[PDB]
């Protein structure tokens, strides 16, 4: 559960 | 299903058009026995505006295969485009299909026209990359649970298949990563393959994604300093 | 203009196929040289279920012609029609276009089927009659502001012009409001004109609307007391 998402 | 049947069929018409205007390209392309039936047909017609450019356009594509050119009929699709409310797809497919045809000064005011009337077909340029973005996540997520071998086979899938498409923002993320895999795995080329493409965000000035691809290099190189 | 050519052209094969059947089913009507040409063209094809469909709509259709009763196809086109998850257009058209062909017990299955998926039909009925709901109110708010000589104009013309639509709720506002004109103006048989079509409302069983045109009637009567 790393909290990231989306980005490029 | 049915509205979207009326939808169609209402504008059936207009959409016939476009690919009147295909077809009588291809035509010029070579034969033209039939090239001339067209005129036959739309001559004594001649009726509506568009119908009128179907004829004009034609009339200008035969012309210049045979000897005899007409210019009547270059003025008349000249001064259409030039008076033009609101620029439409069908404005631009007639623009491109005789564009040759126009004197250079319409085709500069015509220009200056279409270059405010671009907005949809960068909305639309978009939606193109919703495939690519969805695939590069997916890269990035399996790069962030370490698994180079299912990033690995999506390249290598997405290399196969996307193999047709000729576009140059896709060949960069796969390149990139085929670099950014190759530089985790250990390997002597990537570590410069992944810089090779961030030049040409560089030196095509796109900051915005430069920035992008070069943080997330950066910051994978430093999870690797760890390695 | 772009993103609906763009739509369009994606949905063209659907639509051809619309345009095939309508074809397919004028050549029906007389001349059928060219009825196995489509076979010709989709025997050697003869993929994808509605393209299977057609050929198996045209096979029947030549063989209604000929000497010939073909069953592999008319069963092909019924068990189609029994199975369907979702009741589309095409549906509805190819159901219309080899109903004659089909069995009673399929046809009356088929049937509920597609009394649900009428959904669709119904609403866009409405917006035919937005034009009269619009006629109508014109009417109303002449008579209202006893523009007695405006609302007979636009009534005079509405049926000069509608002359070729033989739809029902238009004769009938039109003559309603032929009749209360008359009545505002005191010939007689206007009053009775008005009935007329009021009984139709009543006998077809239109309450709601029957309700709206009786009450409207009696209230302009009630005024013209006066």
């Amino acid at each position: 559960m790393w909290l990231l998402l989306l980005f490029l | 299903n049915v509205d979207e049947f009326l939808f169609i069929s209402n504008n059936f018409k207009q959409y016939k058009e476009f690919i009147d205007m295909d077809t009588a390209k291809h035509y010029f392309e070579c034969r033209n026995i039939e090239g001339l039936n067209h005129i036959l047909d739309s001559y004594k017609d001649s009726k509506s505006t568009k119908e009128k450019n179907l004829f004009a356009l034609v009339k200008v594509l035969l012309a210049t295969l045979t000897e005899e050119d007409c210019l009547t009929e270059r003025t008349y699709l000249s001064n259409y485009l030039i008076n033009i409310e609101t620029w439409s797809h069908y404005e631009t497919v007639l623009f491109n299909n005789c564009m040759f045809i126009f004197e250079s000064c319409f085709i500069e005011m015509v220009f200056s026209k279409v270059i405010l009337n671009l907005d949809k077909y960068n909305t639309l340029r978009y939606y193109g990359n919703e495939s690519i973005r969805m695939f590069v996540n997916m890269l990035i997520l399996f790069i962030q649970r370490q698994e180079y071998d299912k990033a690995s086979e999506i390249l290598a899938k997405i290399e196969d298949y996307q193999l047709n498409d000729d576009c140059l923002y896709e060949r960069c993320c796969v390149s990139f990563f085929d670099g950014i895999i190759g530089l985790i795995n250990g390997k002597e080329g990537a570590e410069q393959k992944c810089v090779q493409i961030l030049e040409i965000f560089q030196l095509l000035n796109c900051k915005t994604i430069h920035h992008m691809f070069q943080t997330y290099l950066e910051a994978i190189k430093h999870k690797l300093s760890l390695e």
